[PDB]
């Protein structure tokens, strides 16, 4: 069982909407939001493109010329808790 | 010269204007308003321009239509219900826990009107606001020949719909 | 987005639509299938190009709630690329 | 027509309109807080909108309600006890030294009230409160023909618990 | 009905409330500062709070405590005294080169009374102040009905120790 | 979200202190993240 | 751009012009017309 800490308790009258709640095998925080949390992610294509060519067998010419999917990031977070 | 006086005066004559103690307002919560009220302060909507900077002149262009207010200054009973109608309206548009309802529940219509002779009104405009605040009440010991007073002043929702409300207002 | 009838379908529901067509889908049997897809964009009615890739997206978190949680107004920022080079004469039908 | 103002006067004169001097207030540690008080004024809570635009009109939505405060000029004897009074309960918000206390020790409650006919009194609102500072005192050498006097404003603690408070308070 | 205002007369009547000219003020370098005193105001300390906003609410928490301040409106006779002692007494903050002194010789004490019946006194505050500076003075022409006059305006040291000061000080 | 690690944190050393020296407010800004690429039919049940 | 009586001929052709003039031609058959147009530019009446 963790061990409780922050402002679990409902004594002070805000829902549980509005709390941020951190648990693991041995704590467990409760604390609010504040004005300047948001929540990010991101993706990579790949600037310059190309010349020597243009085109009037051709379709494998064009599949290379279009953008290319590179990889990603997990999402992130921002949160000042209160 | 003196006819010209008298051609304005007949023309003059005939033209009733308006005068200051015609206007009449009802809402939707009170079905006493008209007793109880005594001022009221309404605009709808005003255009908003920008100014551009061409050389060595200015050229405008309207952008906007920004939103109105009704403020309202009523007289109260003993026993307060207008206090507690206030009151009331005020407490659906936030919950005390800091959770905020869908429009439909809060809003409400408030309707002004002119009077013609012989007591017949006619609609002069109609918004959908919510119940903002109340600025604030004195109390004071000496005020023994005046009656008590406070303003209410209200805010418009949104400048696309004035008037028409949801299915749910209407039908209740 | 900001709600007026029902705040799921209008702003706690459209959070996840972007969320999820940000993101790629790894079990699919195909390899093009795995690809993050791509969209269709229309600003307003004049302006329609296709084939646009999603790159970047955020949203706050400290909005309005509602007494069920949900969302009663939000914001998402977004960044979105093309996925080749135009010709001049292309260029002007996007218009 | 003079039908009408007689039917209007007719309705008017059987409701009876509330007078200004009907306010009634008590303060926690004061217990004679009632003959020593001139004037309140209080708000509780105001609502607080933003304004979105989108391409040419306007759309509000709440966001807040944001606190309030009392004020109140009390006069006061010879060998001061409300001015006393007033300097306790400062001290007790801040330490001299820096530290600050819990909110159990130093937040108070003020009641306001709504005289009705006969002497009878209810309820108008109940807020709890600390006791912030008061402005400024003259003490001047020509006010022959005036008693002392000096206003004291308070704060309101928290809008999600206006009223109730701690077991801590209510049992000493 | 007439019976409560009768109580209400009665109790009143027998409670005597102070009135506005009742102030004494002692400074430590007048030894006549009561005579030539005309207007005095102060105020000691004030809670400053910092709101915190948590989704639709607001919470408030005490942070500070802001420091006051004294001024003094004073008469003066042929010869000024009174000004060549506010001239010195600022003269000793900073010297005229650009150097400043240490807190102990330029600190002075402030004591402001409350006049209790048949000529008794009570301290109400202490305060340790610096001369800070005099406002404007005008000396008119036409003024030949009225006495020269000019405000004296200080400034507390430090809020931790508002009254006690340093063994320098006390000993001389 | 599950398995999360947090990257960053910060906190204030000018709070209001209790008479015992433990403070009444303070405000921690903290920097989180996934451990995974998620899946578009995975990220969905997140909401 | 700011229309008074066409606003097709005033503000929504001339950015649909610029995004063609900044644009290359690559199905052109010579090489001199795959490079992006140059353009003369005249600043009020003074300045070519």
């Amino acid at each position: 069982a963790p061990i409780a800490y922050g402002v679990y308790s409902q004594a002070d009258g805000v829902s549980p909407y509005l709390k941020v709640t951190l648990t693991n095998s041995q704590y467990q925080v409760t604390g609010y939001i504040s004005q300047g949390a948001a929540m990010n992610m991101a993706q990579n294509w790949e600037s310059m493109g190309s010349v020597s060519g243009a085109l009037g067998t051709t379709s494998v010419a064009r599949w290379n010329s279009l953008m290319v999917w590179e990889g990603g990031t997990p999402p992130t977070f921002t949160l000042p808790v209160t | 010269e003196r006819e010209v006086g008298k051609l304005t005066s007949i023309i003059m004559n005939k033209m009733l204007f308006a005068q200051g103690w015609q206007f009449s307002v009802e809402v939707d919560g009170l079905e006493g308003a008209d007793f109880f009220a005594k001022d009221i302060t309404y605009h709808d909507y005003s255009i908003e321009y920008e100014t551009i900077k061409i050389g060595g002149g200015n050229i405008l262009q309207p952008t906007e239509r920004s939103p109105g207010q009704i403020t309202m200054m009523v007289r109260d009973t003993v026993d307060g219900l207008v206090l507690d109608w206030f009151k009331t309206a005020k407490s659906r548009v936030i919950n005390p826990d800091g959770t905020g309802n869908i429009p439909s529940q809060y809003l409400l219509n408030v309707r002004i009107y002119r009077l013609l002779s012989s007591g017949l009104t006619k609609l002069e405009n109609e918004m959908t606001v919510f119940p903002v605040t109340t600025g604030d009440v004195t109390y004071a010991r000496d005020q023994v020949t005046e009656f008590k007073s406070f303003p209410m002043t209200f805010a418009l929702h949104s400048t696309f719909n004035q008037s028409s409300s949801s299915l749910a207002s209407l039908l209740g | 987005f900001i709600a007026l009838n029902n705040p799921f379908i209008e702003v706690s529901g459209a959070i996840a639509a972007l969320t999820a067509m940000i993101s790629p889908e790894l079990k699919a049997a195909n390899v093009g299938g795995q690809i993050p897809e791509r969209v269709t964009l229309n600003i307003g009615r004049r302006i329609n190009i296709t084939d646009v890739a999603i790159q970047d997206l955020s949203f706050d978190l400290d909005a309005p709630r509602d007494s069920n949680g949900y969302f009663l107004k939000n914001t998402v920022n977004l960044q979105l690329t093309g996925s080749s080079i135009y010709n001049s004469s292309d260029i002007v039908r996007a218009f």
